[PDB]
């Protein structure tokens, strides 16, 4: 299986990832305005798959703690969306034996949508209004088959994004929380046994945003 | 096989937008016969790696884009709509409008007598996006058509640093390159944001800081870079020189530079004559009246044969290095911490941290852009940094240098080329009116006595006669010479430059503007002024991606389209990805790209375009004669186009050069038709030619070398990352300048575990050594006359040594270093109903005005509206909630923003005053999309000053105001 390792202590914000997974996959934009926020898109939705939430933090001196968070589906060892959905109808929601990913097909317009969502532990599950298909990160999974990085990883140029076979990543991430304890003594994996997408933050999670752990 | 790009042909090119320099591969449909497909990064690319910022990640959707031009577009006067038009009928009647302008214009001499062949009636903006050799074609089209109001974008953010550096080190560029910022122990960021505007660089500043570096951000703001820094260091606007000149009183009361380097690499043992002396602010030599120096006054002290005398015991008291203590020890810890708004506690911690790398062994870097640099002293700024790091041994080595981080993909080339006013390509000044001849030009080229100096300008005339032989091959360079035109000796330099020309252009003093791959709508400072200025024009000539504020200003906000005469040609040009050629990155590495799609719809590359047009104008001439028609008839352009249309590869090779004759040179005989293999082999006599003699080692013989893509490296050459074998960087592929200074005089590197260049065995190895001798043998900087890093700077107008003048004029009255409080060698009305300071910055995601990234969907949703940055302190002084939509007010206009409330904006405190400080982007602009808003520039004021000629974007009056 697959994996991706997210080192948030090395992001600059650059929503290089936000566009490039809009480029690969040839996804519309959104409508959208300044409501006092960088943010934007505000939210995952059916046509986006990733969005970089930005929140601000008080410290003590000058400056703030600037928090942001590259948001996707965690493609999870045990997927509850999947165990949902099952109920209706299986091959609405399957799991990739090869890379581990969770995909959802277009049997999902047959399943009940809201319930596949709620099921979720991490809000991830995105409704087209029209279709009623689920839409999220399908860790550009026939990249990875054909050898390539995922889009959002390629193009990272802080070495936020990682991507490989799972023994690898989770050794990397290991040796890496060890060293950015050094500068961020609270720095922890979530949850890590869990999910293909292990995030490195650099404090509390739940600082990053309300569903960063399960 | 992925589907999408099964079948598409896969071509490699250079992102469009900034400096970075990072690759792509693009995939183009029935294998190259249609459109795009799919943009994304270059794996292989040794600079990014693949990776691309959201700019570079988009430019699929910049170039598929439905809303590009797709034909030339003609207004006739008073006129309220478009009417498409073909290129025969766009070229031929702009030929016209050139030939009619120039015919009733042209002045063969000035009134003081002197020849100056120009006509001053038409003028032209443009540009850094245009590749290498459409940038060289362009200035000697409009040269040979008699212009010398020719400016770009880097009259803003690149004009500074080019003297600042040549004074200090001998040439004006970035000093090291991207990838050694990996190598550097200790990353001082200052004057820029380069996480958001120049993001793929924070890739090697990251793994600088893996390897142990401090990474220090020192910024009025908290940005995107200033989250990912070991240090956040707030200054108050303007506050600079403070900072930097407190930061070298430190390095010399503790002792902390680096002795032997200082000794013998810079001009610290030099003396300076007895006429030099400071007082309460001023320089000697100053004349009250003229609000200038006599310079002779801070001349050095010579020697029997001419050269400047030297003390290496460092004792004589006016020794450059105690001159330099003395004047920096009125800048102690407490008067700098209470200017800058910087506490004590972390001017110590920086100090201490930066200081550190004059440890031979530890290397510090600078990296700096155009923030902190929009004034009348931003000279003296970088004065600073070049000092500083002079004094640290930090200058020619690994992980060190001045980084002055260049702007767009190709404003270094441009800059190259000769599209500012005062330059031909090379840096070759462009003639005033007194140098007569070509011998009276060559003549004003400085000397030295010292027999340990290269001084290499000495070698200018072969570069100037090289110039003149690939324009006129068939004429003496002396004959030649008398083509060009030249400006007047009596007026000031800056009356040929970006403000004046829109000044002059308000005045109704010009018929034609071409306004060639620029905004200057949204660009240029005082919007207003600069909308209304344009409609003065006879005629106007935009070419461009799409339509944009520029082209159809005529019917912007507030203006009827049936009162504006101006008569305008559009020119849709194609995209990046769409041509082939070359850009200079800021580390000046020259970058060879390919065509993947054709051209969309009937664009044209600016190549095409520009030598169709000036064909036109050559058949006009032929047929109906008209003024001095020599410059144009004899110009040779038959060397820039090959099968019917412009040729990148061609013109690339007349700029490298080639021999004209079977010549002998420097001991090796060269056959007629042979590229010039290096700047070394170029002669003087008309034996040679070469448009741009940088350029001259890049397409040699062996081929084109600027399209090398190969990877191969030596240990020592991996160690700190060369790649001399991707790519090409002028001068000769020397990667790092003045990499002598990297060596001690026995050739063995100060840091050998990141050696640049070493002598091993009866040569260098590494870099390429940057001027030839065995170690030992020469002085380190060969483009000075002298031949030494300048700590003391006597060519520089406002002092051989930085001092803080105020830049801010109406939050201060008092300096504390000093009587005078602003510059003395360069009118603020202050009105008291604007009390903020205003300021204007990028974010990641848009690009200059925003006409590119505004047309693109992806970086709009991210970014969709202009806003207003503001601290928790003035949203609760002005009642402003985050969110709320806000009026931004000046003297000069007024506009709409969304209020983003933030702690990463705090007050200046200044002169027990707390001062606010107001933040926008210039991104934004009425043509679209809907709702962004319009350009920060309706703000801005235009009053520049007369020896940079920079408008004030970085701290102007404004106020805010709550709307419902
Ligand atoms: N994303 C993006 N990148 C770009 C561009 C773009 O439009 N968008 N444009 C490119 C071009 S053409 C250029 S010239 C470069 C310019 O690159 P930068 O110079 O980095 O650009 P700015 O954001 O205008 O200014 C940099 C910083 O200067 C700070 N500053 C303002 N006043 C002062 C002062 O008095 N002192 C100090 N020390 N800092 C101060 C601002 O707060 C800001 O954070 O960027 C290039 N890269
Ligand atoms: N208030 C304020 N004003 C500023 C600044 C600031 O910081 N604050 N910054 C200043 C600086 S440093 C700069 S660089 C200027 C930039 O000012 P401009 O250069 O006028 O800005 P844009 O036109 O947005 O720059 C991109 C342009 O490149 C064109 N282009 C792209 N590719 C090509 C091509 O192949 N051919 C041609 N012909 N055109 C092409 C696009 O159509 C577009 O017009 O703005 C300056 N003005
Ligand atoms: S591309 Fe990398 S650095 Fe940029 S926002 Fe995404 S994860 Fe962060
Ligand atoms: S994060 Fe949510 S949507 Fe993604 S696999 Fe886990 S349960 Fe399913
Ligand atoms: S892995 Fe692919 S689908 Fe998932 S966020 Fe990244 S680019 Fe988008
Ligand atoms: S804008 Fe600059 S950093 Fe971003 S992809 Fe292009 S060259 Fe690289
Ligand atoms: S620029
Ligand atoms: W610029």
């Amino acid at each position: 299986g697959k994996m991706f390792f997210v080192d948030l202590s090395r992001c600059t914000a650059c929503r290089g990832c936000q566009i490039a997974c809009k480029q690969w996959k040839n996804l519309p934009a959104e409508e959208t305005r300044n409501t006092g926020s960088h943010q934007n898109p505000p939210d995952l939705s059916y046509v986006t798959l990733k969005t970089v939430r930005f929140t601000e933090k008080s410290r003590k001196g000058p400056g703030i703690d600037w928090l942001f968070f590259p948001e996707q589906c965690r493609h999870c060892v045990e997927p509850p969306c999947k165990g949902q959905a099952d109920v209706d109808l299986e091959g609405a929601v399957v799991k990739d034996e090869t890379t581990g990913a969770v995909l959802f097909t277009e049997l999902t317009a047959k399943v009940d949508g809201e319930s596949v969502r709620s099921a979720c532990p991490y809000d991830i599950p995105r409704i087209d209004p029209v279709t009623k298909r689920l839409s999220k990160c399908d860790m550009c999974n026939d990249r990875v088959q054909n050898g390539l990085l995922p889009a959002c990883v390629k193009t990272c140029p802080t070495g936020t994004m990682n991507f490989g076979d799972e023994q690898e990543m989770l050794a990397l991430a290991e040796k890496r929380l060890a060293e950015v304890k050094k500068t961020y003594p609270g720095a922890v994996l979530g949850d890590p046994n869990d999910v293909r997408v292990v995030y490195l933050f650099t404090r509390d999670p739940k600082d990053f945003y309300e569903h960063a752990v399960a | 096989e992925l589907q999408k790009l099964q079948w598409a042909k896969q071509t490699t090119s250079i992102c469009c937008y900034c400096a970075v320099g990072c690759g792509l591969i693009v995939h183009t449909a029935k294998d190259g016969q249609g459109r795009a497909v799919n943009v994304e990064g270059d794996p292989d690319h040794p600079i990014n790696e693949g990776s691309l910022c959201p700019k570079g990640a988009s430019i699929f959707q910049l170039g598929e884009n439905d809303q590009r031009g797709t034909q030339p577009l003609y207004r006739a006067p008073f006129s309220d709509t478009w009417k498409p038009v073909t290129w025969d009928f766009a070229l031929t009647e702009i030929a016209k409008r050139i030939k009619k302008t120039r015919d009733a214009s042209f002045t063969e001499k000035n009134a003081a007598g002197d020849l100056v062949n120009r006509t001053e009636a038409i003028a032209s903006f443009g540009s850094a996006a245009m590749d290498n050799e459409e940038c060289w074609a362009y200035g000697n089209i409009l040269r040979s058509l008699g212009l010398v109001y020719i400016e770009h974008q880097a009259r803003i953010x690149h004009s500074p640093t080019v003297p600042a550096l040549a004074e200090s080190f001998g040439r004006g560029a970035m000093t090291n390159h991207w990838n050694d910022l990996a190598n550097s122990d200790c990353i001082l960021i200052m004057g820029s944001n380069a996480a958001e505007n120049h993001p793929i660089a924070f890739k090697w500043v990251l793994r600088a800081k893996d390897k142990g570096a401090t990474l220090i951000h020192v910024d009025p703001r908290f940005t995107r870079t200033s989250a990912r820094c070991d240090v956040y260091a707030p200054i108050r606007s303007g506050a600079d020189i403070p900072f930097l000149g407190g930061l070298i009183k430190y390095i010399l009361d503790n002792k902390l530079y680096f002795t032997d380097y200082v000794r013998e690499y810079t001009n610290a043992s030099l003396i300076v004559g007895e006429k030099f002396s400071f007082k309460d602010g001023l320089f000697s030599g100053y004349d009250a009246a003229n609000k200038k120096y006599d310079k002779s006054m801070w001349a050095f002290e010579l020697d029997a044969n001419g050269v400047p005398k030297r003390d290496p015991a460092l004792k004589h008291p006016r020794c450059v290095i105690n001159l330099l203590k003395k004047h920096y020890e009125r800048y102690n810890l407490d008067k700098v911490a209470a200017i800058t708004g910087t506490s004590k506690e972390q001017l110590q911690q920086v100090y201490k941290a930066y200081a550190a790398t004059g440890k031979p062994d530890k290397a510090g870097t600078i990296m700096y852009a155009m923030g902190w640099t929009q004034h009348s002293v931003g000279v003296q700024n970088i004065r600073a940094m070049a000092m500083i790091q002079l004094l640290l041994g930090n200058i020619g080595v690994a992980g060190g240098g001045v980084n002055a981080l260049r702007g767009e993909s190709n404003v270094q080339g441009s800059t190259d080329q000769g599209l500012l006013a005062h330059i031909w390509p090379g840096y070759n000044p462009v003639p005033n009116s007194k140098a007569a001849t070509l011998e009276l030009y060559n003549a004003a080229t400085p000397q030295s006595k010292d027999p340990m100096s290269v001084n290499w300008w000495q070698n200018r005339p072969k570069y100037v006669a090289s110039y003149l032989k690939a324009l006129y091959p068939d004429e003496e360079p002396a004959a030649a010479y008398d083509y060009l035109p030249r400006i007047d000796a009596g007026r000031k330099l800056t009356d040929y430059f970006w403000l004046n020309i829109f000044e002059k252009m308000d005045k109704g003093e010009f018929k034609g503007l071409f306004a060639w791959g620029m905004n200057p709508a949204c660009g240029g400072a005082n919007a207003n002024k600069n909308r209304k200025a344009m409609g003065k024009l006879e005629w106007l000539v935009n070419v461009n991606l799409f339509e944009n504020e520029t082209s159809s200003f005529w019917k912007g906000p507030g203006m009827n389209p049936a009162e504006i005469g101006t008569e305008v040609f559009f020119l849709p040009c194609c995209v990046s990805i769409e041509k082939e050629g070359s850009v200079a990155n800021s580390g000046r590495w020259m970058q060879w790209r390919y065509r993947g799609p054709k051209p969309y719809a009937e664009t044209k590359p600016d190549g095409d375009i520009m030598l169709d047009m000036f064909k036109k104008v050559r058949e006009l001439y032929a047929k109906e004669g008209g003024a001095y028609p020599a410059p144009i008839a004899k110009l040779n352009i038959a060397d820039w186009e090959e099968h019917n249309e412009f040729s990148p590869t061609k013109v690339a090779k007349l700029m490298n050069g080639y021999f004209l004759k079977d010549t002998e040179v420097g001991g090796k005989q060269f056959k007629k038709g042979q590229q010039v293999p290096s700047f070394a082999f170029l002669t003087a006599d008309g034996s040679t030619c070469s448009g741009n003699w940088l350029h001259a080692g890049s397409f040699t013989d062996a081929g084109n070398l600027m399209a090398r893509r190969d990877k191969t490296q030596t240990p020592e050459q991996a160690r700190i990352g060369l790649f001399p074998n991707w790519s090409f960087c002028w001068p000769v592929n020397r990667r790092i300048l003045y990499n002598r200074a990297s060596v001690d005089k026995t050739g063995k590197p100060w840091n050998p575990a990141k050696a640049v260049i070493e002598w091993k065995d009866g040569k260098w190895v590494g870099d390429v050594v940057d001027g030839g001798g065995d170690p030992g043998t020469k002085h380190p900087f060969i483009m000075q006359t002298h031949g030494f890093g300048a700590l003391y700077g006597p060519g520089r107008e406002e002092g051989p040594f930085p001092e803080h003048y105020e830049p801010l004029e109406c939050p201060v009255s008092k300096n504390p270093f000093s009587k005078q409080l602003h510059n003395p060698v360069a009118k603020a009305v202050c009105d008291p109903r604007y009390p903020f300071i205003g300021t204007t910055y990028r974010v990641t995601e848009h690009w200059q005005t925003g006409l590119m990234t505004r047309r693109c969907a992806w970086l709009v949703e991210a970014e969709p509206q202009i806003f207003c940055e503001i601290s928790k302190e003035l949203a609760k002084l002005r009642g402003i909630g985050n969110g709320d939509t806000v009026k931004v007010s000046s003297l000069r206009g007024a506009l709409e923003a969304v209020a983003i409330v933030t702690e990463r904006i705090r007050p200046f405190k200044i002169e027990g005053v707390d001062v606010h400080m107001v933040g926008l982007p210039w991104h934004y602009g009425w043509m679209v999309p809907k709702n962004g808003g319009d350009t920060a520039n309706l703000l801005t004021p235009s009053a520049g000053d007369p020896n940079t000629g920079i408008p004030e974007t970085k701290a102007f009056m404004v106020d805010v105001r709550k709307v419902w």
